[PDB]
């Protein structure tokens, strides 16, 4: 006689990039004003 | 003169383990698209 695929999936891998960490320069004790508004630019990381 | 009785011993093959293969678990094991390409080539798993 005959001798099905269950939609549960393990997905784990090692990332290769770093985290962003924008709640750590969000949440920064210094706060700029409206006139300084500083800028930081984030590029090649995970969020 | 004088006679003993000596003894020996043999082995002949006679059976042999069965075996059965079948196509639905080797070739494609649980997948459909290789289902649908196997049996494009019409009866080859039929005379295995
Ligand atoms: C044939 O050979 C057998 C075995 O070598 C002889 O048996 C032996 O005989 C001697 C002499 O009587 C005994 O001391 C041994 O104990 C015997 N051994 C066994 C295992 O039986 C036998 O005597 C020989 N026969 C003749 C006619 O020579």
């Amino acid at each position: 006689l005959s001798g099905v695929k269950p939609v549960a999936t393990v997905y784990r891998r090692i990332p290769n990039l770093p985290d962003c960490d924008i709640d750590n320069w969000l949440n920064n004790v210094s706060v700029p004003s409206p006139l300084n508004w500083e800028r930081r630019i984030f590029s090649n990381c995970n969020f | 003169t004088n006679f003993t009785i000596a003894g020996h011993e043999e082995f002949i093959q006679t059976s042999s383990p069965k075996v059965t293969i079948d196509c639905s678990a080797f070739v494609c094991s649980n997948y459909a698209a290789c289902h649908d390409l196997l049996s494009e080539y019409g009866t080859f798993c039929d005379n295995i």
